[PDB]
């Protein structure tokens, strides 16, 4: 199952990793390629609002 | 020790306006709300809206909209209450009471926790 | 949108527990747990008795027990003395940043 969440930075709900923090990148030589960090443990986050 | 002082006892006639000034001393009053309550002699309390001494937002209760205005004055730490269009049953005592804590993250206006109160003022009409 | 219900008067001997309660609409008390009680001697300003349904303020001893069940907010009085001749008042959040106060109780010491 793939959840099609939309996020620019700081990826939301998704499948975790298996053993450790894993680095994925295309080259790791030039700085124009976006490097993806995949975490092993999740961190809770909440976002709220006042009334309308 | 902090203190809340008020104005003197007022006598009036119906069809006028009245100013009541509540002055808070002893603490940074801009971080705490300010509610107003009234009580006719013989019956219970009832509640008018609050004033926020940070920005200037104001709510009011029912049967008071377009009749009562509330004003800050942060230089000498006081709050003004104007009540216009008086009628015969408005003879009562008024109290200004310290509300919750403004904390920039939650609507703490409707937290009925009034811990420090003024001496109250007696406004009567004939 | 009138005031909250409250009994007119209570009475009792010193030394035992006396119950008082407020009932109201579930939009006022049944949906929000923000209910407080006030004691008012006649002649000066009232003093705060309780913050939540039950968490004690400073300067008040453990003699005033508050609870909420359904739409009934109850205060129980343990160990009455001569310093209890006053009025007891409900107040609660009601939505739309409005506070509704109670009716009023007269207490007589026998
Ligand atoms: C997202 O995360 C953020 C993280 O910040 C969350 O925001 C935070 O939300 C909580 C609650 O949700 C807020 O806590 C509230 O803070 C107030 C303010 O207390 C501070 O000031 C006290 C006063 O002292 C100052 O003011 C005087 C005025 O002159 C000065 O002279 C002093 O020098 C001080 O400047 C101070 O005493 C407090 O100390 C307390 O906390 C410290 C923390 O480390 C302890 O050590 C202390 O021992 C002491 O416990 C504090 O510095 C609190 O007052 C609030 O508690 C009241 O409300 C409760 C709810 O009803 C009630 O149960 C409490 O008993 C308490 O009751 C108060 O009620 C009336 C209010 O006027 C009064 O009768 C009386 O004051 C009484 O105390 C509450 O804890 C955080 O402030 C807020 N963060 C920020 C930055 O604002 C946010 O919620 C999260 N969002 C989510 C989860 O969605
Ligand atoms: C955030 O804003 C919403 C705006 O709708 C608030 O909801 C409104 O709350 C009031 C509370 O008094 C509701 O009024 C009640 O309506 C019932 C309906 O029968 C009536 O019987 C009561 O006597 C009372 O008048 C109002 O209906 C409700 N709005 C809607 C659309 O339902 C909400 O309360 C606000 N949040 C907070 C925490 O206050
Ligand atoms: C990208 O990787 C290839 C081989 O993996 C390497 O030859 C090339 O130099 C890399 N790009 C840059 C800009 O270094």
């Amino acid at each position: 199952g793939i959840r099609p969440v939309v996020s620019t930075q700081l990826l939301l709900n998704g499948s975790l990793a298996e053993k450790e923090i894993v680095i994925r990148s295309e080259n790791l030589t030039n700085n124009a390629k976006i490097i993806i960090v995949h975490l092993h443990t999740p961190v809770e986050i909440v976002c709220t609002r006042p009334n309308n | 020790q902090v203190q809340l002082v008020q104005s003197g006892a007022e006598v009036k006639k119906p069809g006028a306006s009245v100013k009541v000034s509540c002055k808070a001393s002893g603490y940074t009053f801009t971080g705490y709300y300010m509610h107003w309550v009234r009580q006719a002699p013989g019956q219970g309390l009832e509640w008018m809206g609050w004033i926020n001494p940070n920005s200037g937002g104001t709510n009011y209760a029912q049967k008071f909209q377009g009749r009562v205005t509330m004003t800050r004055d942060t230089s000498i730490s006081t709050a003004y209450m104007e009540l216009s269009r008086l009628r015969s049953d408005d003879t009562a005592v008024y109290y200004c009471a310290r509300g919750g804590w403004i904390g920039l993250y939650y609507d703490s206006s409707g937290y009925p926790n009034f811990d420090y109160w003024g001496q109250g003022t007696l406004v009567t009409v004939s | 949108q009138s005031a909250l219900t409250q009994p007119a008067s209570v009475s009792g001997s010193p030394g035992q527990s006396i119950t008082i309660s407020c009932t109201g609409t579930s939009s006022d008390v049944g949906s929000y747990n923000l209910v407080s009680w006030y004691q008012q001697h006649p002649g000066k300003a009232p003093k705060l008795m309780i913050y939540e349904v039950s968490k004690r303020p400073s300067g008040v001893s453990n003699r005033f027990s508050g609870s909420k069940s359904g739409n009934t907010a109850s205060l129980t009085i343990s160990g009455l003395q001569a310093e209890d001749e006053a009025d007891y008042y409900c107040c609660s959040y009601a939505g739309s940043s409005t506070v509704i106060f109670g009716g009023g109780t007269k207490l007589t010491v026998l």
